């Protein structure tokens, strides 16, 4: 039940402003130090800022000085990263973390991260198309089926199957950027050749940046 | 300024092997200044997890197979008995400086026995074709090693430049990969041709495997 | 109400062993770091050791490695400095202190300190003699009285007057070491000349290392 | 190793003066390594008190006349308007290293107007004489400056080498000192002489003050 939860991340235009929130529970931020760390897509970790909420002491990485401000509200148990004058190079997943106990220099608990995408391109939700199984398409002893989640922006999308009931044998591929400047991915699942045309398979797609949710039934074509 | 140099930048090793990763300060540091080096593990889609702090202390709940050590300006993370779940990128971090800095990372891949892909081809949906575009998908499932080659043909015409590939991260249980290859065509081009084929070459396959469909058949 | 109290200090022969205690209240040492700092007589401050009770991590000054061990007992909320192989040069007041909050690198609360004297000389309590003016001395209305606290070892001694009720105008002098190798000091107070032979003046001397306490009534002979 | 160099080692100043004290790292330190310099005040017989932490933060409950600053590897403590209660030894502390280290300290004395001592002489007690020894004590009370000269005579014989002096620390309210001088004689020697005198010379006295008693005048 120690937990940190980041919010506030998303698509913003270059030069724009965004405020990230890091909501703590199970401990008081007043008792410790809160940090932000970011990670550009496919890159390594980069430390961004830290604060000691009790006295307001802050430090910053040179890459964000004068543009970003770290702050905190102990009454809300929440820390903030106000990001102004945003640039493409600020595109990353932003993680908040803490130190615990009096154990300095060890980030023991982290949030799940929030993606910040800095781009002039606009949000767009996906179209979802079936990758249909067939009894005539068996390999390695099973059938396969899936959903093609096409033409969205920005990242990310999530895909579940049968509302979370179906997890075994699922692969949701990393998105690829098309020449159109839109993302696309497929999520697939292997299943028994016996299950086809009798078991229901539904992919549940959520693209939060566009408030787009789709449940697509995927079945053998007739 | 002061940086950590991590090596190797990547490695593959078998289950049960001993792996050592190194982190080296970029310069000389005055004696008695502590760096309080920490090691983190990061799996796909997840936040980093703390493994080791203050050079050699095992963080609570971390398996005993991980240990850290340090001497002078050189720190090591050691995994004594590599498990399939240890696929990850490992990072050191130094606190000589404020701000502290991270090593550039070490990608650890699990080596396992050769496994050939299962291969599936999917035609475009009638729903998509309405839009003007057809996507044809070829799936290679649960294979090892990661290297594989996919070739597309449309009525025996080799397609070059109109496909994209995606590869899954290594599976944390079975150490395999899967891969998709997506061919994009206009509706009008799709409807002009019959035979759609994906041919897969991979080390676990004695000869290439071809999956195909004929448009308008079932 | 945050407080730290040292104990266990005193006289020890060279080569000998002593354990100092630092008893914490108003906070838990498990939540923080506990340090020892010492101060040789007349000298500056010297860092000695630190511990993070939660995981037993310790660090030491070079001057004490292999001889002193810092430890803690979170069930007694107490820290310890086990000092072995003691030397003359370990003579000092030893203070324990903490960090507060997650405010690293700032010793915010300290104990009062406990003196460790490393010597082959034995403990000895003082003799206490009155300091009173001669019968024929005159004044302009203010007179001085006092107590000579002679021939003790080791430091310290404390002196009060009339069980703490007389504090104005008291000076208790720093001890001087005599050629005998024993300390002596005087404590004096100024009072109305009229009160001599009327008001009672008692110096209260405590030399804890020898368990020697004396209450001496001071009047002109 | 890395050390802090404190200057001046001592100073005197008047009530209301601005005082500044300086702390310098012994060497060059790699950029971006913080030393989190702290300043403490120590009065006689007491533990150090924290004044300033992390270079410039005022510790809670400390008067606002104390402030700290830093630039590079030079640190300053400033007392804006010196009060009599500020008599103390001030110490800086650095945490570049572990272990951290202290400055050697700065003794601050309060400069005040000249005040002549009041002088008192005390004969030895009959109780002590029994034991074989006679201590004769001379007190100089509540004077400024600290410097003073006490001369002992026994039947007009100047005593040299058989006395010791003690001086109190500066008073935290009136900024004066007091001093004792103790003359030691054997009981045989004490019993051979009559007039015991202490003569005090001090800036505050136009000419020396002599206090005496005669043995057995009791």
């Amino acid at each position: 039940e120690v937990q940190l939860v980041e919010s506030g991340g998303g698509l913003v235009q270059p030069g724009g402003s965004l405020r990230l929130s890091c909501a703590a529970s199970g401990f008081n931020i007043k008792d410790t130090w809160i940090h932000w760390v970011r990670q550009a897509p496919g890159k390594g970790l980069e430390w961004v800022a830290r604060i000691y909420p009790t006295n307001g002491y802050t430090r910053y990485a040179d890459s964000v000085k004068g543009r970003f401000t770290i702050s905190a509200d102990t009454s809300k148990n929440t820390a903030y990263l106000q990001m102004n004058s945003l640039r493409a190079e600020d595109t990353a997943v932003y993680y908040c973390s803490r130190w615990g106990g009096f154990m300095f220099y060890a980030m023991d608990y982290w949030g799940q991260g929030t993606l910040v995408t800095v781009s002039s391109a606009s949000t767009k939700g996906p179209s979802v198309f079936p990758l249909a199984p067939s009894s005539k398409s068996t390999s390695g002893g099973t059938a396969a089926l899936g959903c093609l989640v096409k033409d969205y922006f920005p990242e990310p999308v999530t895909v579940s199957w049968n509302s979370g009931a179906l997890t075994s044998g699922v692969h949701t591929f990393p998105a690829v950027l098309q020449s159109s400047g839109l993302y696309s991915l497929s999520s697939v699942v292997t299943v028994p050749s016996s299950s086809l045309g009798t078991q229901t398979y539904i992919c549940n797609v959520n693209h939060k940046p566009s408030n787009t949710k789709v449940d697509k039934k995927v079945e053998p074509k007739s | 300024d002061i940086q950590m140099t991590q090596s190797p930048s990547s490695l593959s090793a078998s289950v049960g092997d001993r792996v050592t990763i190194t982190c080296r300060a970029s310069q000389d540091i005055p004696r008695r200044i502590s760096g309080y080096v920490a090691w983190y593990q990061q799996k796909p889609g997840k936040a980093p997890k703390l493994l080791i702090y203050w050079g050699s202390y095992l963080y609570s709940g971390v398996p005993s197979r991980f240990s850290g050590s340090g001497s002078g300006t050189d720190f090591t993370l050691t995994i004594s008995s590599l498990q399939p779940e240890d696929f990850a990128t490992y990072y050191c971090q130094q606190h000589y400086t404020t701000p502290p800095t991270f090593g550039q990372g070490t990608k650890v891949e699990i080596k396992r026995t050769v496994a050939a892909p299962s291969v599936f081809i999917f035609p475009p949906s009638d729903e998509q074709l309405k839009s003007g575009t057809a996507s044809v998908v070829c799936l290679l499932n649960n294979f090892y090693p990661r290297e594989a080659k996919v070739q597309w043909k449309v009525d025996n015409a080799l397609q070059s430049g109109n496909s994209q590939e995606s590869v899954t991260e290594q599976d944390s249980k079975d150490s395999t990969y899967s891969l998709s290859s997506t061919l994009t065509l206009s509706k009008a081009d799709y409807e002009k041709h019959k035979v759609y084929a994906c041919e897969v070459t991979h080390q676990g396959l004695s000869s290439p495997v071809t999956k195909s469909f004929n448009r308008g058949e079932c």
